[PDB]
């Protein structure tokens, strides 16, 4: 009934083996699907271990009781996308959460930039402050807004690009939204960034 | 075998969602005919089916609000989802299942947004401090907006971010470009924003101190 996939993000190098685990919460119609960017999900494996038509032999499914595994033996770029296990033996029919296969590269620290609200925006009673984290790896990054050294929360939103096809990096924007009244209440605006490529956290800031 | 979803791209909170799957190359009086949705974040939810005989199955999570019907004379089947919230925002897929195998043929999917907001064009604000510049494309509805730089002459170093749905119910995104810091004092940078749904087109010079 519950289907647990591990991991949810799976880095791999092209030509290496990738393995995706799927555990069912009880005890055979177990399938694997792939959704590549810009297309619908596609059936890879049926009845635990059987390859569907048109599916390359580098894809194989296996599994004991409750433990199921999809192996991709020599990953190609066309294999990048989101993989899902699925059980259709018992109602309700359930998918696992999905494992995104992405490309390994060396750790790359973000270049961090802060952008104050424009004068054009301030005249309409809203203030948006934007922190850019540029061209980093891995995807995992923490951004913290500080306003006069007071840690902010609930009032920022993050957006992240898909992995870059040329350099395998990510980029991330974080936007702190305030009213113009609350923007003018404080002076120092800073975003503090924590990431594997930074030996300690980087802070970028300005004065209103 | 081809499946194709149709229906509105948008509905308001509490209203009914009603979608259609048109099937060709096969008869819906054979096999299993399913509805599946993908949330933002790439979680998939199996919703239910109507079978070859007309018998249905519904996921208990949706059982109160869901109805799957068909018209064999048109080779169509239908999804009705009552009382929608902002958490029914998803891509909706119809899919055939072949007994013993799985979901072998899928439609292209249809993006549904749940929102009480009306069509509104964006405000375009400059982001100014290798150096970075950008534009904050703010408070628009619906998606999409397209952004380009220097009339599409500048593509390298550009990152246009996925839109985020704000607590107000309007979209916002940022588009940024990284450039040589030496070129800041000698060159100019304009973002070109297009919002076809509201007929809005805006060009914004991103000027800086240098
Ligand atoms: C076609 C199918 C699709 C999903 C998987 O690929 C397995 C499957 O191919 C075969 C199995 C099939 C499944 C769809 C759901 C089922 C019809 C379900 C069921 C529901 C009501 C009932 O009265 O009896 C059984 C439980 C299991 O028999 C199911």
């Amino acid at each position: 009934v519950l289907m647990t996939q591990t991991p949810l993000s799976l880095p791999v190098s092209l030509g290496d083996q990738a393995s995706i685990s799927c555990r069912s919460s009880q005890s055979t119609y177990l399938e694997w699907y792939l959704q590549k960017p810009g297309q619908s999900p596609k059936l890879l494996i049926y009845k635990v271990s059987n390859r569907f038509s048109g599916v390359p032999d580098r894809f194989s499914g296996s599994g004991s009781g409750t433990d199921f595994t999809l192996k991709i033996s020599r990953v190609e770029a066309e294999d990048l996308g989101v993989y899902y296990c699925f059980q259709g033996s018992h109602v309700p029919l359930t998918f696992g959460a999905g494992t995104k296969l992405e490309l390994k590269r060396t750790v790359a620290a973000p270049s961090v930039f802060i952008f104050p609200p424009s004068d054009e925006q301030l005249k309409s009673g809203t203030a948006s402050v934007v922190c850019l984290l540029n061209n980093f790896y891995p995807r995992e990054a923490k951004v913290q807004w500080k306003v006069d050294n007071a840690l902010q929360s609930g009032n920022s939103q993050e957006s992240v690009t898909e992995q870059d096809s040329k350099d395998s990096t990510y980029s991330l924007s974080s936007t702190l939204t305030l009213s113009k009244a609350d923007y003018e209440k404080h002076k120092v605006y800073a975003c503090e960034v924590t990431h594997q490529g930074l030996s300690s956290p980087v802070t970028k800031s300005f004065n209103r | 075998v081809q499946l194709q979803e149709s229906g509105p791209s948008l509905v308001k909170p509490s209203q009914t969602l009603s979608l259609t799957c048109s099937v060709t190359g096969d008869s819906i009086t054979s096999g299993y005919w399913n509805w599946i949705r993908k949330f933002p974040g790439n979680k998939l939810e199996y919703m239910g089916y109507i079978s070859y005989s007309g018998t249905t199955y519904y996921n208990p999570s949706l059982k109160s609000r869901i109805s799957i019907t068909r018209d064999t004379s048109k080779n169509q089947y239908y999804l009705q989802l009552n009382s929608v919230t902002t958490e029914d925002t998803a891509t909706y897929y119809c899919a055939r299942a072949r007994y013993g195998y799985g979901f072998d043929y899928w439609g292209q999917g249809t993006t549904l947004t749940v929102s009480s907001a009306s069509t509104k064009g964006p405000s375009v604000f400059p982001l100014a401090p290798t150096a970075a510049l950008g534009c904050l494309v703010k408070d628009y509805f619906p998606e999409p907006v397209t952004v380009s730089w220097n009339s599409g002459a500048l593509t390298s170093g550009v990152h246009t971010f996925p839109a985020v749905l704000q607590s107000s119910g309007l979209y916002s995104l940022s588009s940024v470009v990284t450039v040589p810091s030496s070129s800041l004092g000698t060159k100019t940078y304009t973002c070109n924003v297009d919002h076809k749904p509201s007929n809005t087109k805006v060009d914004k010079r991103v000027e800086s101190k240098y």
